[PDB]
RNA sequence: UGGUUCGUGGAGCCAUGGGGGAAUCUGGGCGGACCACCGCCUAAGGCUAAGUACUCCGGGUGACCGAUAGCGCACCAGUAC
RNA sequence: GAGCUAGCCCUGGCCAGGGUGAAGCUGGGGUGAGACCCAGUGGAGGCCCGAACCGGUGGGGGAUGCAAACCCCUCGGAUGA
RNA sequence: GAAUGCCGGCAUGAGUAACGAUAAAGAGGGUGAGAAUCCCUCUCGCCGUAAGCCCAAGGGUUCCUACGCAAUGGUCGUCAGCGUAGGGUUAGGCGGGACCUAAGGUGAAGCCGAAAGGCGUAGCCGAAGGGCAGCCGGUUAAUAUUCCGGCCCUUCCCGCAGGUGCGAUGGGGGGACGCUCUAGGCUAGGGGGACCGGAGCCAUGGACGAGCCCGGCCAGAAGCGCAGGGUGGGAGGUAGGCAAAUCCGCCUCCCAACAAGCUCUGCGUGGUGGGGAAGCCCGGGUGACAACCCCCCGAAGCCAGGGAGCCAAGAAAAGCCUCUAAGCACAACCUGCGGGAACCCGUACCGCAAACCGACACAGGUGGGCGGGUGCAAGAGCACUCAGGCGCGCGGGAGAACCCUCGCCAAGGAACUCUGCAAGUUGGCCCCGUAACUUCGGGAGAAGGGGUGCUCCCUGGGGUGAUGAGCCCCGGGGAGCCGCAGUGAACAGGCUCUGGCGACUGUUUACCAAAAACACAGCUCUCUGCGAACUCGUAAGAGGAGGUAUAGGGAGCGACGCUUGCCCGGUGCCGGAAGGUCAAGGGGAGGGGUGCAAGCCCCGAACCGAAGCCCCGGUGAACGGCGGCCGUAACUAUAACGGUCCUAAGGUAGCGAAAUUCCUUGUCGGGUAAGUUCCGACCUGCACGAAAAGCGUAACGACCGGAGCGCUGUCUCGGCGAGGGACCCGGUGAAAUUGAACUGGCCGUGAAGAUGCGGCCUACCCGUGGCAGGACGAAAAGACCCCGUGGAGCUUUACUGCAGCC
RNA sequence: CGAUGUCGGCUCGUCGCAUCCUGGGGCUGAAGAAGGUCCCAAGGGUUGGGCUGUUCGCCCAUUAAAGCGGCACGCGAGCUG
RNA sequence: UGGGAGAGGGUGGUGGAAUUCCCGGAGUAGCGGUGAAAUGCGCAGAUACCGGGAGGAACGCCGAUGGCGAAGGCAGCCAC
RNA sequence: CCGAGGGUAGGGCCCGUGACUGGGGCGAAGUCGUAACAAGGUAGCUGUACCGGAAGGUGCGGCUGGAU
């Protein structure tokens, strides 16, 4: 439940910051937790590869397990719920009956003090890892594999996920969270339920020192610069596009898709997404 | 006002030193001209 | 595609990035598309003095300069700055 | 050539003093339970005033200058992009 | 002899400007050939969150002493950061290295690239971050946590004693972390004392005083005391920590819990070792057997890894501890003690500046720490002052214009002017009081007013301490005194109304633009299923992202409110397994050359044959576009209505003489005595209009218009006064410019604006202070403009290529 | 064009006369007063404000009157911008 | 106290008919629509027929002149 | 001391008046259409919403004051 606040400064009118109300521990784990190098958008070469990007708070990597497959049949418990700046979900802490402690991300309804486990065996409850050949048709699921044993790849974003639709030989089909239906190979683990932090979108930064905060700098238009920068550089005071909207480097940004023809995944797509 | 040279040894010694320019082909080509031509001196001398 | 005087030209010759791909003298290449005839030569392995080029250096010599000239420097100059 | 300048990365440091008084908490009132109301406490903020610090609004001087961008008065920001 | 030629020399301007902050000087006595300028004394003034002191960088002998004055020093010079010579920098503990890792750099393995080279895990390097043992005083002309004195401590080697499964680059613990606010107790620092120590002082009317003036400490091991940090103990199980493991991690049991206990710091005390003022006398010595005590204020520093709240969620690695593996248990490590061993480099001096960056002894620039006192509400603000440090390396006079900075002004009060530009006004605190409108926060310091000093009297609460006295912090009430005036000096808002633009705090053309421009939260379109799209790269490889559609790229719009209409014919993009055209290739009708002939060789029709393009549709918060003429109502006027032509469709809502309106100062209303501007309206909108968004909007603005009040030297209209210049004398002494000059006015003339030609008029020779009409004055081979088959940036359905993609 | 700075304002004048006022005249459809028109005359004078960058012009209140032009659209080594 | 009828209300689940879209098959010259038409759709293979998949909304017969509620109103079926 | 009142500054209510603008009433014989009354030729009315020269039209739900 997104928190607001009075509109004791300008900013203050629209910020709305996350609840937190469903964490449970407010520092990470030390063991599990490296720097994360800050790149500024900045490659090997040091050039500039992503514009707009640095300056934002200084973050720990949690590390987390994207696997499950680890630790087939060996429960663990749900100690506690966490804070993650990497990422838009909250993480779950798990303490296995191992002595192993590790990070995944936390789904919707998961409740510190139970149990959680992995395998083709587990049951079909909010948590659990298993295969997807094994989960029942029309599950909601998320931290889904995209090839096996490879790691999960689809539907970890703050609230997003995956429905079961139908069985096919070796391959289960997955509506993703964008819509789009897709062939998943059955021996591919993924978690039941939905990601948590639903409620993600409806944040308002309120502020341009919030998007700061994040490591995002602003963002200049093209329009707005001078034709050696950009299609739409220049005139004599504002002017329209003047020419088919266009990207600094020349491409056009309105509709021209840009998936590659030949992929070989192409087999595998069904249905391309919606709205 | 604040103006171009603020000396600083160890930045001398690091961007003009012997040891930079002959890690590098065009370093090494420096020196070649700088002896050819009999320059007392081949870099820029920092105290450290 | 490059080389050649040869800029696609009637375009051979030599070299080769790609594709197809032999034979051992009754084998093979060339004589400017191509064919016959007549000739020339023996590819896909290597080495080979001398005659040729240059002047950091040394000497010899000038219808070469003579301190604003002659080398940037006749002098503690690739210096001082 | 990034010892000026621009952006980023790593690691440190700095921001006198004063004013306003958000949420929350406590108590009180209210109600079926509430919302909510008052007082108290609380000390939030690209909040307010103002040095250091960062600026460079208006005007005057300077104009072979003290200075190849300075000086005086005045003015903006000053816990934050 | 000319090239704004090149190099050099010397002129002119000229004894001219200037001599570098308006913080400021005067005298006496020395020294010397020579003194405003050097040394000494006294007086005066300036800085004192510095203009004082300590670090770091940078500089590199500039430090100290003797001896000098040619040059350097903006004058002088006997002086000096100058010349010569001699001297001077002392560490196991300070900083760096023989330790650690961060970005980054490098790089066995590996990957890539015509060459040169590019990557790259580990590992190595890399600091102002982690880690690690020294404090007080004395001493030199010049070094000191370095030498010396006192008291402390670290590491390595070796031996002794006691103890223990010892053993590590391996496992684990720890190291280990943000922002804001903040408790308790301390310390640094400061204030006061009628108490303690002290050379003296009694002035000029009074005072021999509970008088004046000065000072009243600093460091210290073990131990003790106070205040804090850190930390559960035992057992059983175990499959996890890439071997093992008694360690860690998980589960269970018992016991302990705001504690205690153990351990680690800070502060205090502490054997001992030091310091010790004014004044007097020549840095010394006395003071002195110096005293070394009580009260208070009190940190932003200390205990620290303390506490609370918050979201944007806050390095690594070593030291250190613990676990075991090889090994080895004659070892080895742990603890206590003892002796011995302990290397390399820096250390001078300047360091907000005359020694660093600016060509200069340059009003500029330069990171960290200390920064005393009193009063002003506070403070690092302001004024004055302590310690300390300076009077800025040309002076002496004069008392013109004029210039700069400053002060005052009769009456008027914006009449000034593009504009109240500038300068006034206002100005701190406490109290009373405070509007439209509003997003309920605000608007607000709204506006407007009252108070403010000193004396005596009475009293309320807090802190320390003890509840008391003393000290100290907040108040309340009453009676009076003085002046023109009590934030009596210094620092310290003028206000209001109404438009345009931009929501807002921010950002920008370093050095003519700070804005309405950029950004911004939010809104929409669009691409991307992960070896993602996209971006840099030949590649490898990287960023994206150790992210995964609530995510990531690209585009426009730009808080919020209410809204965002019609056109898909053209261009773009999206979809379309048909049809049309389409290259290499396949195919081989049929021709051709040559040979005696098999053959060799060359051209070649149909037909099969990709993307692209055509064609068929979709699509506007994709590129874009949104009509013309004529007629019509029972006064007239105007047309709700109709006719027709064309379009892909003819501009909806809202707004409109506008940051847009040409005619234009449109017309009417407001405001003024008067209003090309301003506000409100009308609508024939030359030429608004809906995300190059339309119309509004509280709050915000060094933005840009209009009006009023207050107050003014802006003005009528000017006067006077101050200082720094200008002027005069002594010292030092530039500059651009310059064909040569013996260089007047008029009316003409001349290449059309003449000191220089003609005619006439005027005029003795040379300066000094001033003013700017001329020398088509200086400066810059016109930026405007044209020209050159000159150049560069930029655009596109110009041409032709290339990357890239298909 | 190897530079003649370009509107307006302010400041400071100065000249012309086709005279706006003041002086002297003739004619008048001049009774007087007040005008109209032309002649002579350049000695002196020729206001303060509102609007706009403005020149010009309109307006307000006055006046004897609120003149027209030249001097590089007089005057930026005099100022403004 | 013991009983009862009820589409009374809220929550979580869940079943079948039908329409539309997608996929495969099979099949061809029209379908749709109306008063009559036409726009539209269809040889780029529609309509009609079969199989499969996805998704949403409303619940046929029971059903009544019926029941429930203070009114607005409440209709597949299950449980709380 | 109080004090008629004068002065300055800021509020509240009321009344008059205002370029222009909004609808309203009324007005012997204007223009345009024909929405309602019959099933008024699409039954009507309704609350709301959107649209259009105008009456109105359409959507969604409701009423009979609806006709056969
Ligand atoms: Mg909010
Ligand atoms: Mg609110
Ligand atoms: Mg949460
Ligand atoms: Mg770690
Ligand atoms: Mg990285
Ligand atoms: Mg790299
Ligand atoms: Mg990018
Ligand atoms: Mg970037
Ligand atoms: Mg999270
Ligand atoms: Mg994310
Ligand atoms: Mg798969
Ligand atoms: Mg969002
Ligand atoms: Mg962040
Ligand atoms: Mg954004
Ligand atoms: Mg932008
Ligand atoms: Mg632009
Ligand atoms: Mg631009
Ligand atoms: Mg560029
Ligand atoms: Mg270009
Ligand atoms: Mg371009
Ligand atoms: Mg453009
Ligand atoms: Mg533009
Ligand atoms: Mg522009
Ligand atoms: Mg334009
Ligand atoms: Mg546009
Ligand atoms: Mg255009
Ligand atoms: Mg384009
Ligand atoms: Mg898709
Ligand atoms: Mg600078
Ligand atoms: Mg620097
Ligand atoms: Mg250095
Ligand atoms: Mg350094
Ligand atoms: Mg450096
Ligand atoms: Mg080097
Ligand atoms: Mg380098
Ligand atoms: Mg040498
Ligand atoms: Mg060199
Ligand atoms: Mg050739
Ligand atoms: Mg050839
Ligand atoms: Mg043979
Ligand atoms: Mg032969
Ligand atoms: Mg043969
Ligand atoms: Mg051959
Ligand atoms: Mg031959
Ligand atoms: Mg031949
Ligand atoms: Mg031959
Ligand atoms: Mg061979
Ligand atoms: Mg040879
Ligand atoms: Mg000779
Ligand atoms: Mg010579
Ligand atoms: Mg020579
Ligand atoms: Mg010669
Ligand atoms: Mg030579
Ligand atoms: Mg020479
Ligand atoms: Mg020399
Ligand atoms: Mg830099
Ligand atoms: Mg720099
Ligand atoms: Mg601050
Ligand atoms: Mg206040
Ligand atoms: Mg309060
Ligand atoms: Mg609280
Ligand atoms: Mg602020
Ligand atoms: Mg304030
Ligand atoms: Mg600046
Ligand atoms: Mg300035
Ligand atoms: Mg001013
Ligand atoms: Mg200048
Ligand atoms: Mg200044
Ligand atoms: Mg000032
Ligand atoms: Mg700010
Ligand atoms: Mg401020
Ligand atoms: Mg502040
Ligand atoms: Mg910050
Ligand atoms: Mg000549
Ligand atoms: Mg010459
Ligand atoms: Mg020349
Ligand atoms: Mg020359
Ligand atoms: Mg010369
Ligand atoms: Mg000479
Ligand atoms: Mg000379
Ligand atoms: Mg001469
Ligand atoms: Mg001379
Ligand atoms: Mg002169
Ligand atoms: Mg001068
Ligand atoms: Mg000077
Ligand atoms: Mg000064
Ligand atoms: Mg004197
Ligand atoms: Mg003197
Ligand atoms: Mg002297
Ligand atoms: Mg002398
Ligand atoms: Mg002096
Ligand atoms: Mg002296
Ligand atoms: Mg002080
Ligand atoms: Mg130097
Ligand atoms: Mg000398
Ligand atoms: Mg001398
Ligand atoms: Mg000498
Ligand atoms: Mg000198
Ligand atoms: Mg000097
Ligand atoms: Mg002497
Ligand atoms: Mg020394
Ligand atoms: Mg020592
Ligand atoms: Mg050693
Ligand atoms: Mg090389
Ligand atoms: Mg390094
Ligand atoms: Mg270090
Ligand atoms: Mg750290
Ligand atoms: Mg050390
Ligand atoms: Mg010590
Ligand atoms: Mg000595
Ligand atoms: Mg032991
Ligand atoms: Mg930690
Ligand atoms: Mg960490
Ligand atoms: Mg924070
Ligand atoms: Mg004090
Ligand atoms: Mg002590
Ligand atoms: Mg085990
Ligand atoms: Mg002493
Ligand atoms: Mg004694
Ligand atoms: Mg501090
Ligand atoms: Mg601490
Ligand atoms: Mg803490
Ligand atoms: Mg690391
Ligand atoms: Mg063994
Ligand atoms: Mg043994
Ligand atoms: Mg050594
Ligand atoms: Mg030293
Ligand atoms: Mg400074
Ligand atoms: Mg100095
Ligand atoms: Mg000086
Ligand atoms: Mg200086
Ligand atoms: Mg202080
Ligand atoms: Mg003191
Ligand atoms: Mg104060
Ligand atoms: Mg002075
Ligand atoms: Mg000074
Ligand atoms: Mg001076
Ligand atoms: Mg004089
Ligand atoms: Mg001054
Ligand atoms: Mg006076
Ligand atoms: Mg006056
Ligand atoms: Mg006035
Ligand atoms: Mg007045
Ligand atoms: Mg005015
Ligand atoms: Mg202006
Ligand atoms: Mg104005
Ligand atoms: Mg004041
Ligand atoms: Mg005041
Ligand atoms: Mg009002
Ligand atoms: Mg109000
Ligand atoms: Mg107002
Ligand atoms: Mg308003
Ligand atoms: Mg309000
Ligand atoms: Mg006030
Ligand atoms: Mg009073
Ligand atoms: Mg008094
Ligand atoms: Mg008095
Ligand atoms: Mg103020
Ligand atoms: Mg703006
Ligand atoms: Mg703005
Ligand atoms: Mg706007
Ligand atoms: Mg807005
Ligand atoms: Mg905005
Ligand atoms: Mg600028
Ligand atoms: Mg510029
Ligand atoms: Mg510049
Ligand atoms: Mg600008
Ligand atoms: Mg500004
Ligand atoms: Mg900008
Ligand atoms: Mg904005
Ligand atoms: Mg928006
Ligand atoms: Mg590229
Ligand atoms: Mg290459
Ligand atoms: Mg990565
Ligand atoms: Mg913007
Ligand atoms: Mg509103
Ligand atoms: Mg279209
Ligand atoms: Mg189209
Ligand atoms: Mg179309
Ligand atoms: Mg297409
Ligand atoms: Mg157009
Ligand atoms: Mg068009
Ligand atoms: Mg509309
Ligand atoms: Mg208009
Ligand atoms: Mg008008
Ligand atoms: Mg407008
Ligand atoms: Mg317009
Ligand atoms: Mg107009
Ligand atoms: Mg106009
Ligand atoms: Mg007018
Ligand atoms: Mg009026
Ligand atoms: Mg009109
Ligand atoms: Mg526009
Ligand atoms: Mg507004
Ligand atoms: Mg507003
Ligand atoms: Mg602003
Ligand atoms: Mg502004
Ligand atoms: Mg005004
Ligand atoms: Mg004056
Ligand atoms: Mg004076
Ligand atoms: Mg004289
Ligand atoms: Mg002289
Ligand atoms: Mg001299
Ligand atoms: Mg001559
Ligand atoms: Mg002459
Ligand atoms: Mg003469
Ligand atoms: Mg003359
Ligand atoms: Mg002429
Ligand atoms: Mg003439
Ligand atoms: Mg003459
Ligand atoms: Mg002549
Ligand atoms: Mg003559
Ligand atoms: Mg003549
Ligand atoms: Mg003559
Ligand atoms: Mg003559
Ligand atoms: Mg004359
Ligand atoms: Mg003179
Ligand atoms: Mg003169
Ligand atoms: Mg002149
Ligand atoms: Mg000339
Ligand atoms: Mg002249
Ligand atoms: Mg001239
Ligand atoms: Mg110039
Ligand atoms: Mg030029
Ligand atoms: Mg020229
Ligand atoms: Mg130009
Ligand atoms: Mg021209
Ligand atoms: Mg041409
Ligand atoms: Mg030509
Ligand atoms: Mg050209
Ligand atoms: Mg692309
Ligand atoms: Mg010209
Ligand atoms: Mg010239
Ligand atoms: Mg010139
Ligand atoms: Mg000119
Ligand atoms: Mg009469
Ligand atoms: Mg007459
Ligand atoms: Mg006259
Ligand atoms: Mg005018
Ligand atoms: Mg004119
Ligand atoms: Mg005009
Ligand atoms: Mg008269
Ligand atoms: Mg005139
Ligand atoms: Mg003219
Ligand atoms: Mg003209
Ligand atoms: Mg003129
Ligand atoms: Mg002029
Ligand atoms: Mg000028
Ligand atoms: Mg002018
Ligand atoms: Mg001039
Ligand atoms: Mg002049
Ligand atoms: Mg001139
Ligand atoms: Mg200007
Ligand atoms: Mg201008
Ligand atoms: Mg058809
Ligand atoms: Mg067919
Ligand atoms: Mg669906
Ligand atoms: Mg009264
Ligand atoms: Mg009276
Ligand atoms: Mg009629
Ligand atoms: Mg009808
Ligand atoms: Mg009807
Ligand atoms: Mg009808
Ligand atoms: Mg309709």
């Amino acid at each position: 439940a997104v928190k607001k606040f009075k509109p004791y400064t300008p900013s203050r009118r629209f910020m709305t910051v996350a609840d937190f109300s469903e964490i449970t521990k407010t520092e990470p784990e030390k063991s599990l937790v490296k720097p994360l190098k800050k790149t500024g958008g900045r490659n090997n070469q040091g050039r500039i590869t992503v514009r707009f990007r640095g300056g934002g708070h200084k973050r720990l990597y949690r590390i987390i397990d994207f696997k499950r497959w680890d630790k087939v049949g060996i429960p663990a418990k749900v100690a506690a719920i966490e804070y993650d700046p990497n990422r838009s979900a909250r993480i779950a802490l798990l303490h296995y009956v191992d002595g192993e402690k590790r990070y995944i991300i936390a789904p919707d309804g998961l409740q510190v003090g139970q149990q959680v486990v992995a395998g083709p065996d587990a049951p079909i409850q909010v948590g659990n890892a298993l295969p997807l050949r094994f989960i029942p048709v029309g599950t909601v699921v998320h931290a889904v594999e995209l090839e096996p044993k490879k790691g999960a790849k689809l539907a970890r974003a703050a609230g997003t996920s995956a429905q079961i639709q139908g069985r096919e030989g070796d391959y289960v089909i997955l509506r993703l969270p964008s819509g789009e239906l897709r062939k998943v190979h059955g021996e591919c683990y993924a978690t039941v339920g939905a990601v948590g932090n639903a409620d993600h979108k409806n944040i308002v930064l309120g502020k341009a020192g919030r998007s700061r905060w994040l490591g995002r700098r602003p963002h200049v238009r093209g329009a707005a610069m001078n034709p050696v920068d950009h299609p739409h550089g220049g005139g004599e005071g504002r002017a329209p596009r003047g020419r088919p909207p266009a990207s600094p480097w020349g491409w056009q940004t309105k509709g021209l898709k840009t998936r590659k023809r030949r992929k070989p995944s192409s087999r595998f797509i069904i249905a391309r997404r919606k709205k | 006002m604040k103006r171009t040279w603020q000396p600083n040894r160890r930045k001398r010694a690091k961007t003009h030193g012997f040891r930079a320019r002959m890690r590098t082909p065009g370093g090494r080509k420096v020196l070649k001209r700088r002896r050819q031509k009999g320059r007392w001196r081949l870099t820029p001398a920092v105290r450290k």
